[PDB]
């Protein structure tokens, strides 16, 4: 199964030991997915658009 | 629910003979 | 014994259509023709001559009585007139003689031509679309390639080809010869009556002893269609239809409340006007684009009325709802075979709410009198006239009407004895009908018994349940020795009991057979026997939930027991007396029981000795 | 018992895969029983007999199948089971209750039974 | 803070008056002929309205239509001469609403009820392959047009299909459009993704776009460019048959960002090209891009009898403008007139067909002010243009997460229509778009500011911000208490720090709707028993003398305001005269104003619609106080039911499975007895042979049936009318002095009652009677019923039950002071059903009783403590206790239970049982039915279906199903024929039960008769034969026709 | 932020419909046509094939395929009609 | 009494094999009583006639 996880806080995202290696769908959709399991940081702030 | 469902037929009732 | 045996359904064949419709008169005129696109006169509200309400062709509309008067009342039965030619007689011949209208063009019937097997198709080994382009005059197919080089039979022609090939043929150095092509449904009728079935029978299972896959597959349908039609000796070109049957004006009612028709009249206008323009545009020498129009016509007036948006746009009435046509009638839930033969609305019959019955017995049930009085009112007349002084029908009649007191007696002593069927709307099971015995009960709804209630699915917050009663002696029988509610236990689904008491009944049984250490007033007193210690608790002197000891001689099933003996004490002599934790047995020294004391309840002895008494009575 | 009597009427025919002798075409669905006893006669007599494939049907699929068109043709695709009907000049000898129901006879079953 | 609770109803009738005509009178106003020599304008700003003619109670009484006329100035132009012929044109008659929300139509009150569809708009979707990837397709749907589907294929293309047509690659439509490569390269975000498809489907030119765009859509013609031009100008170009609307527009605007105005409403190019970039950056998941939701209450409206109305106006318009060309030129004179120009036939047609036969106009549901007030509040998902119930499904007939506060979750109906009919909630409303909000208060640092006034929110608003249910408790001022606060952000619920909280909800039942407010003591009953429960309370009867609950919520006197039968005094000053039919009050300073009240009228649904004073002549009156009071209220306020005492316990067996026992206090006290009109019609004809007479010379009659007719064949107002009494006496002249025959009217049997009102309408009298019809004589009857064994009570928490037993005082269980209780219900049916609600309720009521007081207790009310229902309703009891003086109207060791007595015996039940006051209703409906031999149907000869024309029981399959497994033969066979529909044997089997002789053997019914005719009509040669006997003999064909 | 992918492991009308009409089940189990072995056979692109080896030695070449079909069968001692996935088997 | 009736008819029903060949019994035999009676109910008196030559 699958689940999307959301952030509650706006900010910077930063890689922690995250090792996300490039997958090249046909259509050219590169989906990133973590070869090593690690943790996502957010460090908060104030996010302009 | 049609309107031939509320027409009666012409004839004798079974009584009236 | 019986008047027929089987129905045998075949391929209608024209010459049938016209017998089922072509009727003779002692004058010698044939009639059975559908003519005109009449119904009936606006003024006289009287049928035409030769329309589709006619009564020299379907019957006379008042039975015993003449079109123009000349004839009437019964003493001339089987005088047809001299003036309009109609046969004095029964009106109900108009439900049962047809009449037929001829085609001044053939046309195809569209369950042959639109089906998921086509078979016209099958027979004709061409695809559906092309045989359809034919039939609605979109293409013209090679009848026969004659002395043509590039025309195969069976070949499909666009207009400008034709007209290519017209060239070709009416130039003055072509040696083209014998050349024909068709269109409509005259060329399907054509193709169908050039197939010898024999040879085509003979070619195809040669042809299938060499083949295999689908195209085995294929052969073996075409052979399966051209069998059937050998078999059957009917030959394939009746699936294109010259005459067309008009069914009986009866079944189309046309009725006065506003006059109310039916869309068959509808129906059959058009495919009537449209028929008789083409015969006009035949007969003035139309031109020819004109007269295929009106061809195409024809097959779609005929095709609505066979089966209405089978093949092309659907025909809507004067508001925006599809016409009804003949197939529309004998299929669906709403069709003939679900709504009128395998279920119908039946005579003798009521409903009513139903509310519980505590007093009655399982195979009773509690019926309001106003539903009595009229189901059983022909019993009631019958009674009335044997049994009392009442002449005649409409006196016992006018004696119901007034609510006589002597009506409600004749109607008790004859429901007694008369099972009648109970059934709730969802019958899901053979127990959904039940058979009980009436009792005259005042009020509006329908008393039920509580221990049936789980059979119907029947609870008493609003639920309705019908009521009818069987007529005949064999039926009373069936009724009683079949149906009845008391010979209903077990579930035929499963075998287990069904009429188990429920609810309240185990909620009081519960109570009575449970314990209670709170009350015990009276506990540890000994009693003779069972009667003595209901009669002890009937008083008051043991409360209800004591535990008392009662002199019971026989098998006793106490839960919470142990087969050891607690105490085991033997007395100045041969005599043991074992005390279980429920009972204290006095047994003789290698001997034979003396006595038997059960630890017990007064509820409890109170539950077994009514089923003690249910079974000994 | 109940769902043994259902399944019984979904698995008890066969698909004829090759005839031999028999009148049995290819592509027919028959029942295993009167199959083997056709071959059984046709090899008594020392013909060659015909290959078959059991087949499920369905709750439906099976319906449609009967040997009465009355019974077919009340149950669904009146047009359909009336036009092969016609096509093959079927009959029906009402032998099944709802044709004795349709046309109003004393059902085959129970106190109408001989 | 509830406002008016039928505004959905009045606000789209005032838009219709206010704009909603006038825009589509404009939208058609310049007709103009083909020679473009005359020209009619309709300057439809200036439509003035003619007065109602007759009056509202005067349609009613009359069986009219209580409507005005409709004028619009206009003017002919010649386009040459110049001679103008200004002029007001008679344009239609249009239905008026009533102050209460309803339209009267053909004497009968008619709701127009609001109709829940999907928006305009562009919504995007994702499927799915069996074992492909993702692909994406986009509808765009507009308020009236065709729809533009796209759709993208598994290898990257795109592909439009315009209508039900084949797909054809958007290049082709983008070309059509008139577009080069350039600004559709520009436009779109991800070029590349559209260049696949440009290179896979060859880039066409404008000439061959329009040429392809032709042979695709109309095949079997020659391609013309300007054909096409003119097929995709009249499909998506047309203002007169392509319309986004306002709020198609809107949501295009929405949700393609981009910046069209809001006046244009036709597709435009920066449309489709926008929609096809919204779809390229869906494929390629660009961030800013999201499937659609079609249930989601953002993308689903709301359409009233405005929007209806226009709709229909419009169709009558377009038939109006095609009359007049055609009857324009013709004419090859100038000899016309605007009043001859227009004819107002196919406008009056589609209004009537509307009020009148539409799906959309209902029959007013009038049982009482309850049902009267949520027939108003009613949001339907079938009608034309919506649903149909073979193709709705689980998804649309459940809950969306989005309803929260704007429709409720608990009335609907049950069986067929369960989950497609809904209710209005509390506190919701409709825009001026169409979308349902709701109101909530906003929340600053934690603190509930109730100063500032509620905003207002749709369903797509409120999915960014964290909404508090209205259930949350707060301290003085507006500070929310505790730690942890339910939320519910993007359609979950969730908790968060009451510092991150961004709006509350205003009220605790803002999520249920009127019906279900009702119902205290709500949040202790299970959601099925609470629809069971409101549902019931719409079908409750007004009784003979109504009365308040002692448990209400407190919306009662709200829900009594809005039926428009209450009336209050808007004057505060002194009351002058009082009478039956007729109130007056005097202002204190000021000018009398006076009120006529209905009496004894009759509603829909046969109840009875009267109207008493409360007040007594010379009475201090203030203003917005009650002065008179409707058929289902008390002083004010809603009163559906009474208040008696009940037992819960077991009697025996009169209690079983839902069963009721009640005592007969309840018959002889005139509790639960009600009043029912009945209206029966008579018509005098005109035959062929003659016309028909309304007369006293009835033949086969004695004088001893002619007491009660007024000497002109037609009975007295007063007179008591028992079953089979003539009512109307009428004479046909039948073809066969004694020569007339009788049809006159009479009661229906099982009927009684007096005679209330004797209405005539006579061609004469200025009245319009039917096409064929001579007299019009309507009679209407009234009755008084008591509660008897049959009928169906019912409570306000779901527990319904049929009455079983009435038994007399000196049977029913007593009290510890001798009072013998009302009604005893079966404890069984509480803790299976889990409706505890009703536990609560009595014991309340008990208190109320007692303490000769009034309880208002709102539903959910638990925020303040742990058990506040339970905790309150033990106060009470203890306080009723101490003040009555009696110590066993409450109990310590059992709570809600006393000492019970047995009226039988004397001797008290081995366990104190629970009593109280409870509220219970009467509900409507009459349904018993028998027949022996009565009327049968034309084609098949089958007894007649329905009650009123003494029908029989149908005899289904399934029953024949059940009879075939008992084995029985001769019942079915008897059934099947001569029961129903063998012609010849139904008469045989009478006479032999007459006569006691044998029931003889049947025949072939006549439907299979009936169904071999149709089948040879068909051309099927199917026949019934009988087999040969001997060998060589051919079988015979039976004729069964004989 | 993220999309997590796990793993998971653990009937009315509907299935009694489907079975009493002999329909075939959209989550079709894989079914064996023969007695022998069941090799995994987990590949390097997790090409999980049930291969069984005959009484003779002969192969079959079962693909698993899609992660949906939940392998079970470890038995090696598979016999014809045996099923090898999870899911309702074919019956036709 | 109806109980009476209730037992005779268990009684038949067993010792006869066939429920429908004896109900059809019942039939047959109450219409020739109220038949030959013309000159209690048939189908009452047919199940006390029968319950009686049982023995
Ligand atoms: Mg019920
Ligand atoms: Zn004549």
């Amino acid at each position: 199964a699958t689940k999307d996880v959301a952030t509650d806080l706006a900010g910077e995202i930063r890689f922690q030991d995250i090792v996300p290696e490039e997958k090249t769908d046909r259509q050219g959709n590169t989906t990133r997915i973590a070869q090593r399991g690690g943790l996502l940081w957010v460090l908060a702030g104030d996010v302009y658009n | 629910s049609r309107l031939g469902d509320f027409i009666e037929a012409d004839g004798e009732t079974p009584e009236d003979e | 014994e019986q008047r027929f045996d089987y129905v045998k359904i075949a391929l209608a064949s024209p010459e049938r259509i016209r017998q089922w419709g072509e009727r003779t008169l002692p004058n010698g005129q044939v009639v059975g023709e559908v003519t005109k696109p009449e119904t009936i006169n606006y003024r006289t509200l009287k049928p035409e001559m030769d329309g589709l309400f006619c009564e020299k062709i379907f019957g006379p509309a008042k039975d015993w009585e003449c079109h123009c008067g000349k004839y009437k009342r019964v003493r001339h039965r089987g005088i047809v007139c001299e003036r309009c030619g109609v046969e004095v007689t029964e009106s109900r011949v108009r439900r049962h003689r047809m009449g037929f209208i001829k085609l001044a063009a053939p046309v195809a019937h569209v369950w042959y031509l639109k089906g998921i097997p086509s078979y016209i198709a099958i027979l004709l080994d061409m695809p559906l679309r092309d045989v359809e382009q034919i039939v609605y005059f979109n293409s013209y197919v090679v009848l026969n390639p004659g002395n043509h080089s590039e025309l195969q039979y069976k070949q499909l022609l666009n207009e400008d080809q034709w007209m290519e090939i017209e060239d070709q043929i009416y130039a003055e150095e072509s040696d083209l010869e014998g050349i024909e092509v068709g269109i409509g449904a005259e060329a399907l009728q054509q193709l169908l009556q050039d197939l010898n079935l024999n040879e085509e029978s003979e070619k195809l299972r040669q042809e299938i002893a060499e083949s295999k896959g689908q195209k085995r597959a294929k052969l073996i349908k075409r052979l399966r269609v051209i069998d059937n039609f050998i078999g059957t000796e009917s030959r394939p070109e009746w699936m294109v239809l010259n005459v067309i049957p008009v069914i009986p004006p009866d079944l189309r009612p046309m009725v006065q409340l506003r006059f109310a028709t039916s869309d068959l009249n509808d129906l059959y206008r058009r495919v009537i006007n449209r028929n008789n323009r083409l015969a006009r545009l035949q007969e003035i020498l139309a031109p020819e684009i004109i007269v295929r129009n009106e061809k195409r016509m024809l097959q779609e007036a005929v095709d609505a009325l066979i089966d209405n948006g089978r093949r092309g746009r659907t025909v809507v009435g004067a508001n925006n709802r599809p016409l009804k046509s003949l197939s529309d009638i004998i299929e669906g839930k709403q069709g003939r075979f679900r709504q009128n033969l395998l279920g119908k609305r039946v005579d003798y019959s009521g409903r009513s709410v139903i509310v519980v019955g505590p007093n009655l017995k399982i195979h009773q049930c509690g019926l309001p009198r106003e539903m009595a009085i009229e189901l059983f009112q022909p019993f009631v007349i019958h009674r009335l006239i044997k049994n009392h002084s009442i002449n005649n029908i409409k006196q016992a009649k006018k004696l119901i009407q007034k609510n006589d007191p002597l009506i409600w007696d004749v109607l008790e002593e004859v429901i007694e004895g008369h099972p009648v069927m109970l059934n709730r709307a969802p019958t899901l099971h053979r127990l959904g009908i039940q058979a009980f015995e009436p009792i005259l009960v005042e009020g509006r709804a329908i008393q039920l018994h509580p221990l049936v209630c789980p059979a119907f699915n029947a609870d008493f917050d609003g639920d309705q349940m019908a009521v009818h009663v069987p007529l005949s002696i064999e039926a009373q029988a069936e009724a009683r020795m079949l149906m009845l509610a008391s010979g209903n236990i077990l579930s035929p689904a499963t075998g287990q009991p069904i009429v188990t008491p429920s609810q309240d009944m185990v909620l009081g049984c519960y109570y009575l057979t449970a314990e209670n250490p709170g009350a015990q007033k009276g506990a540890g007193r000994y009693f003779a026997n069972l009667e003595d210690a209901i009669r002890a608790f009937e008083q008051g002197s043991v409360d209800l939930h004591a535990w008392v000891w009662v002199r019971f001689d026989g098998e006793v099933e106490s839960e919470g027991e142990s087969d050891e003996p607690e105490s085991v004490v033997a007395a100045d002599d041969g005599t043991v007396t074992k005390t279980y934790r429920f009972r204290r047995i006095r047994e003789t020294e290698d001997g034979q029981r003396l006595s038997q004391y059960v630890k017990t309840t007064p509820g409890r002895i109170l539950f077994n000795n009514t089923v003690q008494t249910a079974l000994i009575h | 018992k109940h769902i043994e009597v259902i399944v019984r009427q979904m698995t008890s025919k066969v698909r004829i895969d090759d005839g031999g002798d028999t009148i049995m075409l290819p592509g027919e669905l028959h029942e295993l029983r009167e199959v083997y006893n056709s071959n059984n006669t046709m090899a008594l007599t020392g013909m060659a007999p015909a290959q078959f494939t059991p087949v499920l049907l369905g709750i439906t699929k099976a319906s449609l199948n009967t040997n009465s068109f009355i019974s077919a043709a009340s149950f669904q695709e009146t047009t359909r089971v009336l036009t092969e009907a016609a096509i093959e000049g079927k009959s029906d000898w009402l032998r099944g209750l709802k044709e004795n129901v349709i046309i109003g006879r004393l059902i085959p079953a129970g106190t109408g039974f001989k | 803070h509830l406002p008016d609770l039928v505004a959905i109803q009045r606000n789209s009738f005032r838009w219709f008056l206010e704009e909603g005509l006038i825009e589509e009178l404009e939208s058609f106003s310049p007709i103009t002929d083909y020679t473009g020599k005359l020209e009619l304008h309709f300057l439809g700003k200036q439509y003035k309205l003619k007065r109602p003619k007759y009056d509202v109670d005067e349609a009613k009484r009359r069986d009219g239509t209580y409507s005005v006329q409709m004028y619009v100035p206009t003017r002919l132009i010649n386009k040459e001469t110049g001679e103008i012929k200004e002029q007001e044109v008679f344009i239609g008659d249009l239905p008026l609403m009533t102050d209460r929300g309803t339209f009267i139509i053909n004497g009968a009150e008619r709701v127009i009820v609001n109709q829940i569809v999907r928006s305009p708009g562009v919504y995007y979707k994702s499927e799915r392959d069996k074992n492909g990837r993702l692909t994406h397709n986009a509808s765009l749907i507009p308020n009236r047009g065709a729809w533009l589907k796209f759709e993208t294929d598994k290898n990257g293309l795109v592909w439009v299909r315009i209508d039900k047509t084949r797909k054809l690659s958007a290049q082709v439509l983008l070309k059509a459009l008139g577009l080069s490569d350039n600004e559709i390269y520009d436009k779109l975000r991800h070029p590349e993704y559209y260049q696949k498809t440009i290179d896979k489907e060859g880039q066409f030119s404008e000439d061959e776009a329009l040429m392809e765009l032709y042979r695709k859509l109309r095949p079997g013609e020659p391609p013309t460019v300007s054909g096409g031009q003119q097929l995709l100008e009249s499909r998506f170009f047309d203002p007169k048959r392509y319309d986004l609307g306002r709020v198609g527009r809107y949501k295009l605007n929405k949700k393609l960002g981009l910046n069209v105005a809001d006046t244009v409403r036709t597709l435009t190019s920066e449309d489709i090209l926008a929609a096809i970039d919204y779809l390229i950056n869906l494929e390629l998941d660009l961030g800013g891009c999201e499937v659609d939701d079609i249930d989601h209450l953002g993308n689903r409206r709301v359409r009233s009898v405005g929007e209806l109305l226009q709709n229909q106006v419009r169709v009558g318009l377009n038939r109006l403008e095609r009359i007049i060309r055609e009857r324009m030129t013709v004419s090859d004179s100038d000899s016309l007139s605007p009043a001859s120009l227009v004819n107002p036939k196919p406008l009056v047609a589609a209004i009537k067909e509307f009020f009148g036969s539409s799906q959309l106009s209902q029959f007013m549901d009038q049982t009482n002010p309850l049902a009267e007030l949520t027939h108003k509040r009613r949001l339907s998902a079938l009608g034309p243009g919506g649903l149909t119930r073979e193709r709705a499904g689980f998804a649309v007939r459940d809950i969306h997460p989005s309803h929260y506060g704007r429709i409720c979750p608990i009335e609907t109906p049950e069986g067929p229509n369960a989950g497609l009919i809904g209710s209005l909630a509390t506190h919701a409303r409709v825009n001026d778009y169409g979308f349902i909000e709701t109101p909530f208060w906003r929340v600053e640092e934690g603190r509930v500011r109730k100063d500032l006034a509620p905003v207002y929110m749709t369903a797509d608003q409120e999915d960014d911000l964290r909404v508090a249910p209205g259930d949350v408790a707060t301290d003085d001022a507006g500070y929310i208490l505790g730690t942890t606060i339910p939320v519910r952000y993007r359609q979950d619920f969730t908790t968060t720090t009451p510092e991150r909280v961004d709006y509350v909800a205003l009220s605790p039942v803002q999520i249920i709707s009127v019906a279900t407010s009702l119902i205290p003591f709500l949040e202790h009953d299970d959601a099925n028993r609470a629809l069971m429960g409101s549902n019931m309370q719409r079908q409750a009867v007004p009784l003979l003398r109504p009365e308040r609950p002692l448990v209400g919520t407190g919306l009662e006197p709200q829900a009594a305001r809005d039926s428009g039968m209450v009336i209050t005094s808007p004057v505060d000053g002194t009351i002058s005269y009082v009478d039956a039919t007729h109130i007056e009050v005097t202002a204190d300073t000021g000018e009398k104003y006076g009120y006529a009240l209905q009496k004894y009228q009759r509603s829909n649904q046969d109840t009875c619609l009267n109207q008493r004073p409360i007040v007594f002549e010379g009475d201090r009156v203030q203003r917005g106080q009650v002065i008179a009071d409707g058929s289902a209220t008390e002083k004010g306020e809603l009163a559906l039911g009474q208040n008696i005492l009940v037992a819960y316990m077991p009697w025996e067996g009169y209690n079983y499975e839902d069963a009721i026992l009640i005592s007969e206090r309840l018959v002889y006290d005139d509790v639960y007895t009600s009043i029912h009109i009945e209206k029966f019609e008579i018509e005098a004809r005109q035959t062929k042979l003659g016309p028909e007479e309304i007369t006293r010379e009835i033949p086969n009659v004695g004088e001893d049936a002619l007491r009660q007719l007024d000497e002109n064949g037609i009975i007295r107002v007063g007179a008591w009318v028992e079953s089979g009494d003539i009512l109307v006496g009428k004479v046909t002249p039948k073809g066969e002095a004694r020569d007339v025959r009788d049809n006159s009217l009479r009661v229906p049997n099982g009927e009684k009652g007096r005679v209330v009102d004797v209405r005539l309408f006579t061609r004469e009298q200025g009245d319009e009677l039917p096409p064929g019809a001579n007299m019009v004589v309507r009679v209407y009857v009234a009755q008084k019923r008591k509660i008897q064994v049959g009928d169906k009570m019912a409570g306000r928490h779901g527990n319904k039950g049929i009455i079983s037993r009435i038994l007399p005082c000196e049977d029913m269980p007593y009290l510890p002071d001798g009072t013998p209780l009302d009604i005893v219900l079966n404890p069984l049916g509480v803790p299976s059903r889990m409706n505890v609600g009703q536990v609560f309720e009595c014991m309340l009521g008990w208190a109320g009783q007692l303490l000769d007081a009034r309880f208002k207790v709102t539903p959910f009310d638990e925020m303040y403590g742990a058990e506040a229902s339970r905790l309150t309703v033990n106060a009470k009891l203890s306080e009723a206790r101490e003040q009555t003086g009696q110590p066993w109207v409450f109990s310590d060791d059992e709570p809600g239970k006393i000492q019970v007595y047995d009226g039988r015996t004397g001797e008290p039940f081995d366990r104190p049982v629970t009593v109280g006051r409870a509220y219970m209703l009467k509900l409507v409906h009459d349904k018993i039915h028998a027949r022996s031999t009565g009327p049968y149907s034309l084609v098949t000869q089958q007894p007649l279906g329905g009650k009123a024309q003494q029908g029989g029981q149908r005899f289904g399959e399934m029953e024949v199903w059940a009879l075939e497994a008992y084995g029985a033969a001769y019942i079915l066979q008897e059934l099947l024929t001569v029961k129903s529909d063998d012609m010849q044997g139904r008469n045989e089997a009478l006479n032999a039960i007459v006569k006691g002789k044998a029931i003889p053997r049947p025949g072939t019914p006549e439907s299979f008769k009936v169904l071999m005719r149709e089948l040879q009509s068909l051309c099927l040669d199917i026949a019934v034969y009988k087999a040969s006997t001997e060998d060589y003999e051919e079988d015979k064909e039976v004729d069964l026709m004989a | 932020l993220v999309l997590l992918v796990f793993e998971r492991a653990k009937q009315g009308l509907p299935r009694i419909e489907e079975l009493l009409e002999a329909r075939k089940p959209k989550e079709a189990c894989i079914l064996a046509r023969r007695p022998g072995v069941a090799h995994i056979n987990y590949s390097d692109d997790d090409a999980i094939d049930i291969q069984v080896i005959e009484a003779d030695g002969t192969q079959a070449d079962y693909p698993v395929g899609p992660g949906q079909p939940l392998i079970i069968s470890d038995g090696e001692t598979v016999d014809a009609g045996q099923a090898l996935t999870d899911g309702p088997a074919n019956p036709h | 009494d109806s109980q009476d009736l209730l037992f005779k008819a268990e009684s038949l029903i067993v010792n006869s094999t066939n429920r429908y060949h004896v109900t059809l019994q019942i039939a047959r035999r109450a219409k020739q009583a109220r038949y030959e009676e013309m000159e209690i109910k048939p189908v009452l008196r047919a199940i006390l006639e029968m319950s009686d030559e049982l023995n």
